[PDB]
């Protein structure tokens, strides 16, 4: 139901005939999403409060204490800067072992209602 | 401008209640509805005042504007193969060629334009050859092996290897195989700049390189070339073959040639693959519309790319009580009987027109062109899509052939696509009106004469025209003054043969101005 | 309770191995995304549209025997290999429904007849009624008209089972990535629906008059009064009513039995009994007595009302709403082995 | 007038039964009734509907084929036969984009009769690269057309005398010659 816009990719390429790729519809709000939780809330000083502020949730006690802390830091960041986008839960878990933090984020464009999960395609 | 206005809001339509007729007394609920469901009439009053997109359309060619068709892309599709083993019609015309296929859509798909044969292709006669010395009636020069010079180890200009070629054929590409006995120091394979050759029934042909092992023979190589037309080599001796022609061109500073070439041992002829252009184009069957309404004027639209233009490539099936009734398209209406069956289609988009009726005076409602019955399904059974901009496809994109219909694989283009144009769209010729319908084409005024000119001829420097003045023959006829472009040298000074213009630009501006010229005037051309 | 099972072809992936797919993006991750115009693709995604974590694929096909009885559109058991076929959802005990996109694939194809495919649905009935648990969705031929389906479900199937839906209109659905409407099969969008039930409103209701969302146009728009003439005898319809969307209208199951004719009571009670199974697993200990005998009817009716709770039973207080009976009565002392019988009761249907 | 009335046995692409409610359907009287309002709506929708028609000057009616004739230099007069006027209309835009020139009178005369002219005048285009090179062409301005009619009935001779007053451009004589 929202509009969702168009833009170029992340991985920016020639395309069928050259020149630049161009993507839109629910593949774009996943190439928003890899843009703005990837990098740190720097790098980019004319814009410093975008990207989301994970790294001060390195090196923590494996608690839901931290585990709360990044569940929260994820919300204002993927609202504030992708609007377009409504957010459903984010589950932390340690999948592999118990030394890593995996977030699995589930978001659904306004009106289209279709839960899907953010995957970080490498 | 000064647009008249044509609404009046629904809610202004229920407004006449009346209940002054007897005794209506009543309210929402009633089944006095039809006072309501007739609101129609909104729904009529909102199309009166806009005015459609297709009108635009009719009266460019009220004004005689033609509208800009779309064009296509030509490509060089070259096919691979490993079994070369006979001849045949590998390649029925047509045969489809694609590109990969991925989350871009669907894939830009070609078809090829003729027919592709493949030939295993056998040597004819290998003969000593340099510069100056012709063939001079030798063929057994390399018949039972003792070698054959190669240049006599000196390759000039002038000089040329000579093997035959047993077919020669125009689309196909030939393997040749050189072994050479390794003498003196070794070069690069891309350092000695030789061309290869056909020899042409118009004459001596190019070709490319494709292969490492075709000069600089360090190693026993093989050559690959793709044949450029078909072409017999000059007969002389006993071998009726192609021909092909080692020949060197001059020593460059950084590409020279060297003395001492090696000596050829043994040879042989294959051929790999053929190469031959196509045009974006396909073929789909079998695609549904839906039903008619029974009623004329009915439109429809196909969910793909501009129907390429040709023989008549939409067929229009029509369900009916004997089966399949086909509709063959026809060029616009004009004298179109209620009887025939006939539709009209768009070149540049999916929009079918159908039978238009017209309620002429008296009302007899002049039908053109017949219309199918109510709950008829409508298919169509063949369509050309293909043309549009979306054919430009970059250098060796296309991997995989349709159908895989021969033993055929790996079939890749090598050169980019030349290029169609998307057809313009009615926006695009909305503001083609204003400018090309008033570009003068009368040539009155002394303005328009010197104009003219200088629309066919871009290139000249100076133009003006002066009439003829009186005790001038040629019926007051005028006279055209033209400056051909010069740089006038370093040194200052201009020749005066650079003054004079060329005799095909003076024939251009008097062609182009014959026509334009009003009734009864001669124009000459010339430099004062 | 709510995962589902696929059975087509797919490009890639593990060879009839029945995989676990939890997102649409790790279905793509294994098995493309439609690629070749195959309707497992396009069903799937209907389903994770509409609702529902989880889903069993098992792909059997390939991009291209394409279509044969075990491959292609599967119909062998296997011989019980746990590997091929239906077998493969033998060793589950998880899934809950399941459903053939690509069956019928091969019939548009002309790959396989239509004598050809009524076997192997019946097959795949054959498979529901011995699992007990799992219900399986049919879906008719293509273009079939609505006054020739009928005639259809009478005379050339009659599948005639207590574990089988039938939802007569296909769907035009829309394909994100070109925009186009193309017709699939209901198998999976329905398949959707029964997800979201459990998941919002429970088990006890039925799924239908939910939103079939996922779809544009309905072929063969079906009017009340012919309906009829075909939701009596066991046949679902979907249809388009104005401004409302789509809609599945009919909740009746493809049986002749009219004590199992609704869909939710099947739906329950494959819900209630797997429930109880799991809970009360005295098998192969527990000494047989008259002690035991009495042990179980208790643990039965500590569940049954505690269902009575959430409502899905009727009788305004437990004592009214089942009847259970583990006595002496019903275990003979001659039962020394094949005892431990008890009885059980649970209904609330729908309109 | 016109008597552009209403027309028996033609359908409407709205019909007024297809907009009713559910229920209200079943009815029969109603369902007759109401559709046969659809007798006064009809050639309203049809009008509507297929508009583009109703300006192509090849498929127009006679009155507008007239009418849209002003929108143009069509100059209509004196034709009573409607077959001459639909070429008239359609091909008078391309007309005045070379009227004046060579093409145009003789075109326009090939539109008026269906027949090719003969037509000679003192005129011509020439080139040479000579340094004030003398240039050709008739001393003294003529315009003569010569018509191959194969029924000369003795009237065309005006009509052609009439047509190519306006196509001469005011400043040549002219003689008209007829088979």
């Amino acid at each position: 139901e929202q509009f969702v816009g168009s833009g170029w990719s992340f991985p920016l390429r020639i395309g069928p005939t050259g020149g630049i790729a161009l993507v839109s519809g629910e593949q774009e709000v996943e190439e928003a999403m890899r843009l703005i939780l990837a990098t740190a809330p720097g790098e980019r000083p004319m814009r410093p409060e975008f990207g989301c502020a994970i790294h001060d949730l390195v090196f923590a006690p494996v608690n839901e204490q931290t585990a709360g802390r990044i569940q929260h830091e994820v919300y204002v960041t993927l609202d504030r800067w992708e609007p377009r986008i409504e957010v459903h839960d984010v589950d932390v878990t340690t999948g592999e072992e118990q030394n890593v933090l995996f977030i699995d984020v589930r978001y659904s464009i306004r009106g289209t209602n279709n839960p899907r999960s953010l995957v970080f395609p490498f | 401008r000064r647009f008249q206005q044509f609404v009046d809001d629904a809610k202004r339509y229920i407004q006449q209640r009346a209940p002054e007729w007897t005794d209506h007394n009543v309210s929402d609920p009633g089944v006095t509805l039809v006072e309501t469901v007739a609101h129609m009439a909104d729904q009529i009053v909102y199309r009166l005042n806009r005015v459609p997109d297709k009108n635009h359309l009719a009266f460019l060619d009220l004004v005689g504007i033609t509208l800009f068709p779309p064009s296509a892309a030509r490509t060089d599709v070259t096919f691979w193969l490993s079994a070369p083993q006979e001849d045949a019609i590998l390649v029925p015309v047509g045969t489809e060629v694609a590109t990969l296929r991925t989350e871009r859509d669907e894939a830009v798909v070609f078809a090829t334009e003729q027919d592709l044969r493949i030939v295993p292709c056998t040597m004819g006669r290998l003969v000593t050859q340099v510069s100056g010395e012709a063939v001079s009636d030798r063929t057994t020069d390399l018949a039972e092996s003792k070698d054959v010079l190669c240049f006599a180890e000196a390759p000039n200009p002038g000089d040329c290897m000579l093997i035959g070629l047993s077919a020669a054929v125009p689309d196909c590409a030939l393997a040749l195989e050189l072994d050479s006995r390794v003498d003196g120091v070794g070069v690069d394979p891309r350092q000695p700049p030789l061309v290869w050759e056909a020899w042409t029934e118009d004459g001596w042909q190019s070709c490319e390189v494709d292969r490492d092992g075709t000069g600089g023979l360090n190693r026993p190589g093989d050559v690959v070339l793709h044949i450029p037309g078909g072409h017999v080599l000059s007969r002389n001796g006993g071998h009726e073959a192609g021909w092909i022609r080692c020949r060197v061109t001059e020593p460059l500073s950084g590409q020279p040639f060297y003395t001492t070439s090696p000596t050829i041992r043994s040879a042989e002829a294959y051929t790999i693959g053929g190469t031959t252009g196509s045009i974006h184009a396909e073929t789909v069957l079998d695609e549904p519309l839906g039903e008619s309404t029974g009623l004329p004027g009915q439109r429809l639209r196909l969910e793909h790319a501009p129907v390429v233009a040709g023989e008549p490539s939409v067929l229009l099936q029509t369900a009916a009580d004997d089966g399949w009734q086909d509709w063959q398209v026809v060029p616009h209406f004009s004298g179109s009987h209620p009887d025939d069956h006939h539709i009209t289609v768009d070149a540049t988009t999916g929009e079918i027109a159908f039978g238009p009726a017209v309620r002429e005076a008296d009302g007899t409602l002049r039908q053109y062109g017949a219309v199918p019955p109510k709950g008829a399904v409508i298919r169509a059974r063949r369509y050309r899509t293909g043309g549009g901009r979306a054919g430009n496809v970059a250098r060796g994109a296309v991997q995989v052939l349709r159908t895989s219909i021969p033993y055929v694989s790996e079939v890749v283009n090598r050169e980019a696509a030349l290029g169609g144009v998307d057809g313009e769209t009615i926006e695009e010729a909305k503001l083609r009106a204003p400018i090309t319908l008033r570009a003068q084409e009368r040539a009155v005024t002394l303005r328009d004469y010197e104009e003219l000119a200088r629309r066919a001829a871009p290139e000249t420097a100076r133009i003006t025209c002066l009439e003829g003045a009186e005790n001038e023959y040629g019926a007051h006829a005028v006279r055209v003054l033209v400056v051909p472009q010069a740089v006038p040298d370093p040194g200052g000074r201009l020749r005066f043969e650079q003054l004079v213009p060329g005799d095909a630009l003076l024939n251009r501006i008097t062609r182009h101005l014959d026509e334009r010229r009003l009734i009864g005037t001669r124009l000459a051309v010339g430099p004062p | 309770t709510s995962v589902a099972a696929f059975v087509g072809l797919a490009p890639t992936g593990p060879l009839n191995e029945p995989t676990l797919v939890t997102n649409w993006t790790q279905y793509v991750a294994a098995f493309g995304d439609f690629t070749g115009g195959y309707y497992l693709a396009h069903s799937v995604y209907g389903f994770f549209n509409n609702g529902g974590s989880a889903a069993y694929v098992v792909r059997v096909g390939g991009s291209a025997q394409a279509e044969s009885a075990h491959p292609g559109p599967a119909q062998y058991l296997g011989d019980s290999s746990d590997r091929t076929g239906f077998g493969g959802l033998e060793a589950i005990d998880e899934i809950s429904m399941v459903a053939v996109p690509d069956l019928m694939a091969a019939y548009q194809r002309g790959a396989i007849d239509l004598e050809a495919v009524k076997a192997v649905q019946l097959g795949l009935i054959a498979h529901c009624e011995l699992m007990g648990d799992r219900v399986a969705i049919i879906d008719p031929p293509p273009n079939q008209n609505a006054r020739q389906i009928r005639v259809w479900r009478q005379e050339t199937a009659g599948y005639d089972s207590k574990y089988a839906a039938l939802y007569y209109p296909w769907i035009k659905s829309f394909d994100p990535a070109t925009g186009q409407s193309r017709l699939v099969p209901p198998s999976g969008h329905v398949a959707g629906i029964w997800a979201r039930n459990d998941s919002e409103r429970g088990v006890h209701k039925a799924p239908a008059n939910e939103v079939v969302r996922g779809a544009v146009d309905l072929e063969l728009q079906i009017t009340r009064g012919e309906q009829d003439l075909l939701n009596p005898i066991g046949v679902n319809c979907i249809r388009s009513f104005p401004g409302r969307g789509i809609r599945v209208w009919g909740a009746r199951t493809l049986s002749s039995d009219p004590a199992w004719r609704y869909l939710n009571i099947r739906r329950y009670f494959n819900y209630l009994e797997e429930s109880i199974l799991i809970g009360t697993q005295w098998v192969v200990f527990e000494p047989n007595d008259h002690n035991l005998w009495a042990r179980i009817r208790r643990n039965v009716s500590a569940f049954l009302v505690n269902e009575w709770r959430n409502g899905a039973l009727f009788g305004q207080s437990p004592d009214q709403a089942y009847y259970v009976k583990c006595d002496e009565e019903t275990n003979p002392p001659e039962s020394v082995d094949l005892g431990r019988v008890v009885c059980e009761i649970g209904i609330a249907p729908v309109k | 007038a016109s008597q552009r009335g209403s027309v028996d046995g033609l359908g409407s692409s709205l019909p007024i039964a297809s907009m009713l409610p559910a229920v209200f359907a079943d009815d029969d009287l109603a369902l007759r009734f109401v559709a046969g309002l659809d007798d006064v709506l009809a050639p309203i929708l049809n009008v509507l509907d297929c508009l583009d028609t109703y300006f192509d000057p090849a498929l127009t009616p006679a009155d507008f084929a007239q009418w849209l004739g002003t929108w143009v230099g069509a100059e209509t007069d004196g034709t009573e036969a409607e077959p001459m006027l639909r070429a008239a209309v359609a091909a008078a835009a391309r007309l005045h984009r070379v009227r004046g020139t060579l093409q145009g009178l003789s075109e326009t005369v090939r539109l008026a009769f269906g027949v090719a002219p003969e037509i000679t005048e003192s005129g011509g285009a020439t080139w040479n690269a000579r340094p004030l090179g003398p240039f050709p062409g008739r001393p003294r301005p003529q315009l003569h057309v010569a018509l191959r009619l194969p029924e000369p009935r003795p009237v065309d001779v005006h009509r052609l005398d009439a047509l190519v007053a306006a196509a001469r451009p005011a400043h040549m004589p002219y003689t008209v010659e007829v088979t």
